[PDB]
RNA sequence: CCCCGAGAGGGGGUUUUUUUUUUUUUUUUU
């Protein structure tokens, strides 16, 4: 594929900034990027934004029929395809490639398996018809931390989602535009929030396999400069439960387990902070809503 | 592309209204003497609908081929003929039941619709829309 | 407020008047006619320049193509049997730098760059459709014209336009207002590269940061100022 | 180039116009839906289906 | 469903209904696309037949080297008569076998030849069927490589009976191929006779249609 | 809610076991000479699992060939008949069979000492005949083992463990019914060391209990280390005296 | 073919092999196997498993699942999967060794279905799922020994309910610890070589490559049955052959497979 | 076993100056003055094992010879290959390490020898000399930086292989020697190269001159028009011998050959020194016969 | 006709840009000159590779249509003779439909076309000329002919167009029509004036287009 | 242009109705010397 | 740097899957 060329100059640096205290960013090694989170007019269309990192998600639904073995529960999957728009690194439509399928992997354990989307409750009648949630994740602008970007889209659209009422006659379902009733949103059972951990050895590998005293760096929500420039990667999902959603370190710089386990508690701290900013979010843009339909039937 | 584009100036051009596909469903009892009869109703609970695919093979291509494929595809739904389609009269398979966590719920009877061996009705094409294609 | 040209639109210069072509102006090979294929600000050179005149167009692009006599950064990424391959911008078409276009060159001694280097280079030959190469020497003299490794430091990434202008005009105050702050020795490369060096890491990453702001902002009445506090953050 | 979905009562169901060479002018679109007619007359009572 | 074809919608269900010797048609050339083509008819009973056999070669191969050419033959299902991808890919195998021993391999060196064979259409009229196919599949190839210009020792034919099939070359002397599947036991003499005399009729008019076609 | 006796009140598990015992553990290695440079045949409960170690060698396409370090590559067979009830589909592209592809690449990729084979290519071909829990550290195990066995240079064991939490109870190295039961902790261990090359979390755990899980786990992982190291140094010993 | 040799050593190949007292590059007769090692009954989580070794490394391992299904939707009562590693599924070997595998072991034709019916509307269905490791020629005689000892060391469940469904209809229930071992005649698959006018049982790698063709024959109730195929165990020296070979062939199994059997019927 | 062997067994997947054993991550010493060879590597004072072997002490330079692993060509090593790829100006020739090594085309004997003029077709007609698949005789001339090797075959001795049978056994059963290319008992000639890769073929004229217009055909394909059955059936035993030596792990030489050679001769058919027990007696009695002759 | 756009909005590609009308936003990028695939290779031209994405689900067969007309508009707009053996990435995310998809793709269409030479613009590739993009329908009862028409009003339409033409000299002449695409029931009389009307209310276009530009422009470039 | 229509499908015999097949229309078409063989299937779903 | 040659010549430094003990009055403090 296209890679991305990196000088020994520009890795040495980086790294040696590391090993002052430095990031090129200015942020600070357990800084997580500010997240900016834009509603759009329709419910589900939710814009994330880290630094320069742009994610958008479009949450969806239609009328479909459940699985033989699951008549109770309704359908949902979760798409986060990549483009050569995040940068000509991503090669079109490449779902097989080793990032590309952890990336995938990751949102799936954190939003799919933990159930987080309440999909009993998308069920309209038993083993014959029900809702199937769509959620289709676009990777605008990649500067790192894609995993954490689309956990938060995913998350926010589909809370900010809304499905539209239906009334049931036997089997005869009377879905009610958003012009009759008002639409009805999604059940959400918990809200899981991804951190994602970059380690770097700024020795060599020697010392990190025999190495006394442990030295490795860890900094969180790395951009793509430092992404590229990393020995290994974690990324662990919490809520504001106090309980660990999922944890992943597949492979990379071996690490101390005490520093593992130091940045689960850290993320915790950022993840309790994400939850809450999103939740204000949701007020202010249904409280927004609503003041202009107050604004528009006081004109009507 | 070629099938998008097929698929598209079908439903553009209006050639196959909804009502011309809807099965006017019959209903197969078990006369006298043992034997099995079919009943068919006309010009007048659950409803069906027929669905047209098409499969277009092309040889010996040398250009542009779009316009071949609609003239065939044209051609060919001039000629399309809907089987009679019938249902048993009672068939033995009712609900099928199935318990959650305390709660009982009873999945709807699945109705088997069978098409005739034999009779058959001609689709109603909106001869008035049908085009021809040419570049 | 300027005078913006589009593609497509009418060339203001007569065909009587003697015109050399630059970046943005299309010679048509099939009708022979001169037109702008380029969005910008047109410029023209004024009359008596040797019976001569140049006109081109400055238009905003981060995306560079080789053309000769350029000064530009490279990074060593293969090595082959007479050359090695350079790239000049990530996902672009490589560049080959000659063995033999080194100074002291010799059929028996090949050169000590290895993958992963910076070289700051001159284009020499490039082709419109042929790969394009570059030279890390003076071909008449022999001596090296400040070409060659750098060694260390930091490179950064800036659009070709602000990197033009970092080259060319002297009135720019990037430089000035970094050597208000501290010592550092700077290339600069037309392929939309500039490499910075200090005596101590944390001047050199103030010294990324301004450049890396003063890029994006791009108004020329507040480098001061951003270098100001940027060096002023880094105390912290 | 141009592609034409012609009905033999008179009217168009469709119409594309790709000039990426030569100039489609006026009379060349005309001249081309007047072909297409005829050749939509002759392909659809030639074979009687 | 897919993305890359229009299946429909997927709650729908198929339509479901419910209770000579040998007749031969040979063409050849008929297909611009590519170097040899040929169409082979058969009617007889209560099972007509009819199925395009198309040759692309000898065309460019971009790995290593080679003396002599690559065959490879790929069958398709048609349109009425469906097969098991598996019993495609079995015959087609069986087919490699033969003009492998019939294709003068030695004067297309880092070649391919591509052939096709299309089962357009098979319809069974009865009111492992594909053995009854396979001296079709012969025909259609011979006619197509012949007619595509590739050398051959000699005209590759074949015939079927009980379930076995057997191909010959040099008038019958030599064997280039043979499939059994079902039949009865004690029965290699009688189908070898049978066959033969099926493998005689085709190469004669195998023959006739190359020549005055 | 589980109508079976998972953890008794006496301490013992369903299959026997206390909480903090491991499964029967058997290596083998130099399993299959004629088909691989190393191999090995792993037996971790009613897991088993066949590695195949092909290479350092000439990579088959000069396209993918790097002239700094080797090229490592991974492939993890998990056969239909690997469960008690047969899969229908294959699971060779499956999103989770790739995931553990990568895993193990990355894993070995800072182990194996790559930069010193360079121009050449590592195929690891993995075949799972029977699965029984905690099927991810056998992996680790046996390709640590058939590595070893090729004499490719590594800089440390890696062992794999995996390691349940039912409500406040930690189990040791579980199988299929616990993990269907509770949640379960996978982790790769690196040598003797507290250092994880893998921590795998794909269920629901609470963040009190995860530091003592890890703890259990690293101290469950450096015995299967000393295992492997044992049964290794065995047959070093029935080979080097002929 | 598998193994790449220079046209100096095949001619050389050839011309010893194509000789009229036949010389094998090994010294064995025209119709002797190389030594083969079978392990059985290791795979406690299936009905019935097995493993062969060849003398070459060949190795192949083969699995037996039941299931319990309707006799009357379910047409084809025994499936033959097989994944050869390095191959991929939809490969043209893979395919082909299938679909011939498939024939070998239908319902009614090489085995006795009777012995997977439980009752009269339910059946057991069996799975053979094939696993070739390494193989360095057609593997298709490798697979039908193991298939075969797998077949003969199967132990299905015990039935318990009645086997009348047509009237009291009782579900399909089985014993909790007893099971019936699986009595039935799996057939086998030979390989032939055609060197010349010379006939070899278990070619060699380096035998196939110079070989002129190729049969496949296979073996059941002490005699010969479909399916029978030619088969070009390379494509370079591909020819045709005289009848007479092929009758040849036909009597060489006929005389060599009950001894093989024999060597292979020892539970 | 009249036709076939077949050995079974069930419930089972499979049946089932002291040098230091060590393995990886193992401590070797804590002295810093060492030089970390091969197997090795360290941090400060610590000398670790990176492979599973034993500790080599070979003055001050500390090195662990791995138990396992493919050949590493030393240079001047005679050896067999196949040509696996041609390309440019030079072959590519498997020998069976981690690499394919290169064979220059200035680095073979042209046809017709130093009465040849040079001519530059010959690097656009090099599949007339060596093609994919050829055997041949090579000496391995240099080492590249990874340790690939650079081969030769600048001499008479070395080149194209016919007129014979080619085989192979783990190339730690064959070890350097001053000569690799051996004559023994039935016009037979043995090429044991020390990659592991054997060549059986033909006594020929230059095997016999060795110890006592033919230019232009030192790389045809064809062979001896001429070679006798009592050949071909040596040949046959010969190989059978040689894989019975490597299957019970005893290293190959000229002498064990031959022993071997003459000590199946107790059974009739070659096709029986193909079976375990036989081989396993062939390479124990000449085990013992080396005892009672060297005591 | 009241259309807005952005320039130069994403980092880490040659040139970018978002076009909005009405409901329908679609957000483009542009990636070259750079380094082709083999098999995209083109000796003398440049080779494009058109990627089209929808605003919901995944990329499907009507997305490879969308793919293919913008391929037909962009294509004889750069002068792809300067870039010989060379690649320009060109993707469009369409991120709201602003109509029933199930139905039409018509404002999508024209939004992508906007997009994309906005895109191209932004990157500095060279361009032969400028273009401009409307969707135009045709309703039931008044037949009246509506440019830019809004989702409901394409609900009840007889006839939905997309027209994209040439423009050079300060887009003032109609170079060419680089592309028309009419589906539905219509005659030769609608047919051209439609194009009259699509002719004046495109230019119009070019003349918003031209002002967006030069407004974004501008003051990355120095006097 | 030349066609020949229902040609493949099951109602080309009025007399002789095919039952083994599928095909509800057909059509043949040969324009020069490109053919293209186009044959229509069907299916039936519940509406609601 | 390495290979080759009585004479500073030549060759190379590798490119979605083990989840189901079912029953008759509001609210508050007890
Ligand atoms: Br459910
Ligand atoms: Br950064
Ligand atoms: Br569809
Ligand atoms: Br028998
Ligand atoms: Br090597």
């Amino acid at each position: 594929a296209k890679d991305i060329e990196i000088s020994a100059s520009e890795s040495k640096f980086i790294l040696e900034a590391l090993r002052q205290n430095y990031r090129l960013d200015g942020r600070s090694f357990d800084q997580f990027r500010d997240v900016e989170i834009t509603f759009g007019k329709e419910f589900g269309d939710v814009s994330v934004k880290m630094g320069n990192t742009k994610v958008h998600c479009r949450i969806s639904c239609q009328i479909a029929q459940p699985y033989e073995d699951r008549p109770f529960e309704g359908l949902f999957v979760i798409s986060t395809e990549i483009s050569p728009m995040a940068g000509s690194q991503f090669e079109n439509g490449n779902i097989t490639g080793e990032d590309e399928v952890l990336c995938s992997r990751i949102i799936e354990k954190s939003v799919r398996r933990s159930g987080a989307l309440d999909v009993e409750g998308l069920c309209i009648v038993a083993g014959s018809k029900c809702w199937a949630v769509r959620a289709d994740v676009h990777f605008l602008d990649c500067d790192g931390g894609f995993i954490d970007a689309s956990c938060i889209a995913v998350m926010a659209g589909l809370m900010h989602f809304k499905k539209p009422d239906i009334t049931v006659h036997g089997e005869q379902i009377i879905v009610h535009p958003v012009n009759e009733r008002e639409p009805v949103p999604l059940g959400i059972l918990h809200i899981p929030i991804c951190v994602t951990f970059s380690f770097f050895n700024p020795q060599d590998t020697e010392e990190n396999i025999k190495g006394e005293t442990n030295s490795e760096i860890s900094i969180i929500d790395a951009t793509l400069k430092e992404e590229l420039l990393r020995d290994g990667v974690l990324t662990v999902t919490l809520n504001k439960n106090r309980e660990v959603v999922q944890v992943s370190k597949a492979g990379g710089l071996p690490m101390d387990a005490l520093t593992l386990m130091k940045c689960c508690h850290e993320a915790y701290s950022i993840i309790e902070k994400i939850t809450d900013q999103i939740l204000q979010l949701l007020k202010e843009d249904s409280e927004k809503r609503n003041k202009y339909a107050a604004m528009l039937t006081s004109e009507n | 592309t070629i099938s998008q584009k097929l698929h598209d100036s079908i439903l553009h051009s209006r050639i196959l209204p909804k009502k011309a596909l809807k099965v006017k469903a019959g209903v197969r009892s078990a006369n006298e003497d043992g034997t099995f009869s079919v009943l068919y109703p006309d010009e007048l609970k659950r409803k069906w609908s027929y669905v047209l695919y098409a499969k277009i093979v092309v040889l010996s291509r040398t250009g542009p081929v779009f316009d071949l494929c609609w003239n065939s595809l044209m051609y060919a739904l001039q000629s399309v003929k809907l089987p009679r389609a019938f249902i048993d009269e009672r068939a033995s398979d009712l609900r099928m039941t199935i318990r959650t966590r305390g709660r009982s719920a009873t999945i709807r009877e699945t109705y088997e619709i069978i098409c005739d061996q034999t009779k058959s009705v001609p689709l109603m094409i909106n001869a008035k829309n049908i085009a021809f294609a040419s570049n | 407020m300027s005078t913006f040209i589009f593609p497509g639109d009418s060339f203001p210069v007569d065909p009587t008047t003697p015109v050399k072509l630059g970046p943005g102006i299309y010679c048509d090979p099939n009708t022979q006619e001169i037109r702008p294929v380029n969005t910008g600000v047109l410029h023209v050179s004024a009359k008596g320049k040797s019976g001569v005149q140049t006109a081109y167009i400055d238009y905003s692009s981060k995306r560079y193509i080789p053309s000769v006599n350029d000064f530009v950064i490279g990074v060593i990424i293969g090595t082959f049997s007479d050359s090695y391959k350079v790239s000049l911008q990530n996902f672009s078409s490589s560049v080959s730098l000659s063995y033999m276009a080194f100074p002291n060159a010799s059929k028996k001694n090949r050169p000590t760059l290895q993958v992963g280097d910076l070289v700051y280079a001159r284009v020499c030959t490039a082709e419109k459709e042929l790969e394009a190469e570059i030279e890390c020497f003076d071909s008449t003299t022999g001596r090296d014209a400040g070409f060659g490794i750098l060694e260390d430091g930091m490179i950064i990434d800036v659009n070709l336009n602000f990197a033009r202008q970092l080259l060319f005009n002297n009135d720019f105050p990037l430089l000035k207002v970094l050597a208000a702050h501290t010592k550092f020795e700077v290339a600069i490369g037309l392929n939309g590269k500039i490499w910075v060096k200090c005596e101590e890491l944390s001047n050199t990453l103030a010294c990324y940061r301004t450049i890396m702001e003063c890029c994006q902002k791009n108004d020329t009445a507040a480098f001061k100022d951003i270098a100001k506090r940027q060096f002023k953050e880094i105390l912290t | 180039t141009i592609s034409i979905l012609a009905a033999p009562s008179g009217n168009y169901k469709q119409l594309t116009l790709m000039g990426g060479g030569a100039k489609i002018t006026p009379e060349m679109i005309k001249r081309s839906l007047l072909l297409s007619r005829v050749r939509a007359d002759d392909l659809s009572t030639r074979f009687n289906i | 469903q897919d993305r890359r074809r229009l299946l429909g919608p997927a709650a729908a269900k198929p339509m479901a209904f419910s209770n000579s010797e040998q007749e031969l048609s040979l063409h050849t050339g008929f297909i611009e696309n590519c170097n040899g083509s040929a169409l082979v008819e058969a009617r007889s009973l209560g099972h007509q037949t009819s199925l395009i056999s198309a040759v692309y070669g000898p065309r460019s191969i971009r790995g290593s080297f080679t003396s002599q050419g690559t065959i490879s033959i790929q069958l398709k299902n048609g349109l009425l008569e469906k097969y098991n991808t598996n019993e495609l890919k079995e015959v087609s195998s069986f087919l490699m076998g033969i003009f492998n021993s019939v294709v003068n391999l030695s004067r297309y060196p880092k070649s391919g030849i591509d052939i096709f064979v299309y089962l357009t259409y098979d319809k069974d009229l009865t009111n492992s069927q594909i053995s009854s196919l396979i001296p079709h599949c012969i025909t259609s190839i011979t006619l197509a490589l012949a007619d595509a210009g590739i050398e051959l020792v000699d005209m590759a034919g074949a015939g079927e009976a009980n379930g076995t099939v057997v191909s010959f070359i040099k008038n019958g002397e030599e064997i280039v191929g043979f499939w059994k599947d079902d039949g009865d036991d004690e029965d290699l003499l009688e189908c070898l006779d049978r066959c033969k005399e099926q493998y005689n009729r085709y190469r004669d008019l195998m023959i006739s249609c190359l020549m005055n076609q | 809610m589980s109508r079976l006796e998972i953890y008794s009140p006496e301490g013992l598990r369903l299959d026997g076991r206390r909480w903090n015992e491991l499964r029967r553990f058997e290596s083998s290695i130099n399993t299959h000479p004629h088909a691989a440079d190393g191999s090995s045949y792993m037996e971790q409960g009613n897991n088993k699992i066949i590695t195949l170690v092909k290479g350092p060698k000439e990579p088959r396409l000069k396209s993918q060939m790097d002239t700094s370090k080797a090229l490592l590559n991974v492939s993890v067979n998990i056969t239909k008949f690997s469960k008690f009830e047969r899969s229908k589909s294959s699971h060779k592209n499956e999103r989770r069979v790739l995931e553990i592809q990568t895993s193990l690449v990355r894993m070995f990729e800072k182990n194996v000492m790559l930069n010193i084979y360079p121009r050449t290519v590592i195929d690891i071909e993995i075949h799972v005949l029977e699965q029984d829990g905690g099927i991810m550290g056998s992996l680790i195990n046996g390709i640590t083992l058939a590595l070893i066995d090729a004499g490719i240079s590594m800089f440390d064991y890696i062992s794999g463990i995996s390691v349940g939490l039912y409500d406040t109870t930690p189990l040791l190295d579980t199988n299929s019914l616990e993990e269907n039961a509770m949640s379960t902790v996978t982790l790769g261990v690196v040598g003797k060391s507290e250092k994880l090359s893998l921590l795998l979390v794909e269920d629901k755990i609470p963040l009190d209990r995860l530091e003592n899980v890890l703890a259990i786990g690293i101290a469950g992982a450096h015995r299967v280390r000393d295992l492997m190291d044992e049964e290794l140094r065995k047959h070093a010993q029935k080979r080097v005296s002929n | 073919g598998h193994m790449s040799l220079s046209v100096a050593e095949k001619s050389y190949l050839y011309d010893s092999l194509a000789s009229t007292p036949s010389i094998r590059p090994d010294g064995r007769l025209p119709h002797q196997f190389r030594p083969i090692e079978i392990f059985t009954d290791f795979l406690p989580s299936s009905n019935g498993s097995s493993r062969i070794i060849a003398s070459d490394g060949s190795e192949c391992i083969v699995s037996i699942k039941s299931k319990v299904v309707d006799h009357h939707v379910e047409n084809e009562l025994l499936q033959v999967d097989v994944d050869i590693a390095g191959q991929r599924d939809d490969a043209l070997v893979v395919e082909t060794i299938t679909s011939l595998l498939n024939k070998v072991l239908k319902s009614g034709s090489g085995v006795d279905s009777s012995k997977l019916q439980l009752t009269k509307k339910y059946s057991f269905k069996i799975f053979v799922d094939v696993l070739v490791i390494s193989s360095h020629s057609h593997p298709i005689s490798l697979i039908s020994f193991a298939i075969y000892s797998a077949l003969n060391s199967t132990y299905l469940p015990k039935l318990i309910s009645a086997f009348d469904d047509l009237e009291v209809e009782e579900l399909p229930t089985f014993h909790d610890y007893d099971m019936v071992k699986l009595d039935i005649n799996p057939p086998l698959v030979f390989i032939l070589a055609v060197v010349g006018n010379n006939m070899l049982l278990d070619p060699a790698a380096n035998e196939s490559e110079v070989a002129n063709n190729g049969l496949i024959i296979s073996w059941s109730n002490g005699k010969i049955t479909s399916p029978i195929r030619s088969v070009a165990l390379n494509d370079s020296n591909v020819k045709s052959f005289k009848p007479h070979l092929l009758k040849q062939g036909l009597a060489m199994v006929e005389k060599y497979a009950p001894d093989v059997v024999r060597s292979l019927e020892n539970l | 076993s009249e036709v076939i062997t077949i050995t079974k067994r069930n419930g089972a997947f499979q049946n089932s100056s002291d040098s230091q054993i060590v393995t990886p991550g193992e401590l070797v010493t804590d002295d810093p003055i060492w030089m970390r060879g091969h197997g090795t590597y360290f941090l400060d004072n610590m000398t670790y094992s990176s492979v599973a072997g034993t500790v080599s002490r070979v003055n001050r330079l500390l090195s662990v010879i791995p138990l396992k692993g493919r050949y590493a060509p030393e240079t001047g090593d005679h050896v067999v290959g196949r040509i696996a790829e041609v390309g440019n100006k030079r072959w590519k020739v498997d020998i069976g390490g981690k690499q394919h090594a290169v064979l220059m085309l200035g680095s073979v004997n042209l046809p017709g020898g130093i009465l040849r003029r040079k001519s530059e077709s010959d690097e656009l007609q090099m599949r007339s000399f060596l093609k994919e698949g050829d055997l041949l005789n090579a000496e391995v001339q240099s080492l590249f930086q990874d340790g690939s090797a650079s081969l030769h075959t600048r001499s008479l001795k070395y080149g194209k292989l016919r007129n014979g049978m080619f085989c192979q056994v783990p190339s730690s059963l064959i070890v350097r020697a001053k000569n690799h290319t051996h004559n023994l008992p039935g016009n037979i000639t043995v090429v044991l190269g020390v990659n592991g890769y054997i060549w059986l073929r033909k006594t020929s004229q230059m095997d016999l001159a060795r110890d006592t217009e033919s230019s232009w055909q030192i790389y045809s394909d064809e062979n001896d028009p001429s070679i006798s059955n009592n050949i071909r059936q040596a040949i046959c035993r010969y190989a059978n011998v040689i894989k019975a030596l490597a299957f019970c792990e005893i290293g190959i030489t000229q002498q064990r050959i031959v022993s071997a050679y003459e000590a199946s001769m107790v059974y009739s058919n070659v096709g029986e020194l193909i079976e375990k027990n036989v081989m396993e007696s062939i390479g124990s009695d000449i085990l013992t016969a080396e005892k009672m002759r060297g005591n | 006709m009241s259309v807005q756009a952005e320039i130069g909005i994403l980092d880490h590609v040659d040139g970018s840009s978002e076009f909005v009308s009405q409901d329908t936003k679609v957000i483009c990028s542009v990636t070259g000159p750079i380094e082709p695939k083999a098999r995209q290779e083109l000796p003398t031209q440049l080779a494009l590779e058109i990627i089209v994405r929808p605003a919901k689900g995944v990329a499907t067969t009507r997305e490879k249509v969308l793919e293919d007309k913008l391929r037909a508009v962009l294509t004889p707009l750069i002068t792809r003779h300067c870039y010989p053996r060379q690649l320009c990435q060109i993707t469009c995310q369409i991120l709201e439909s602003g109509e029933d998809e199930a139905e039409f793709s018509l404002r999508e269409l024209s939004c992508c076309i906007n997009a994309a030479f906005l895109a191209l613009v932004d990157a500095g590739i060279a361009l032969n000329s400028m273009c401009a993009s409307i969707p135009i329908a045709i309703i039931k009862d008044t037949s009246d002919i509506i440019v830019d028409p809004t989702a409901e009003q394409l609900k009840i339409s007889l006839s939905v167009h997309t027209l994209a033409l040439e423009f050079v000299n300060g887009g003032k002449v109609v170079k060419n029509v680089l592309l028309l695409d009419s589906n539905g029931d219509f005659n030769e009389d609608q047919l051209f004036s439609l194009l009259e009307l699509g002719e004046q209310k495109c230019q119009e276009l070019v003349t918003n287009i031209r002002r967006i530009i030069q407004d974004n422009i501008s003051p990355r470039l120095v006097v | 242009v030349a066609i020949e229509n229902n040609t493949l499908s099951r109602y080309a015999d009025a007399g002789n109705i095919d039952t083994k097949n599928n095909i509800l229309g057909s059509n043949v078409l040969k324009s020069g010397k490109t053919i293209v063989i186009t044959s229509i299937t069907g299916g039936i779903i519940e509406e609601t």
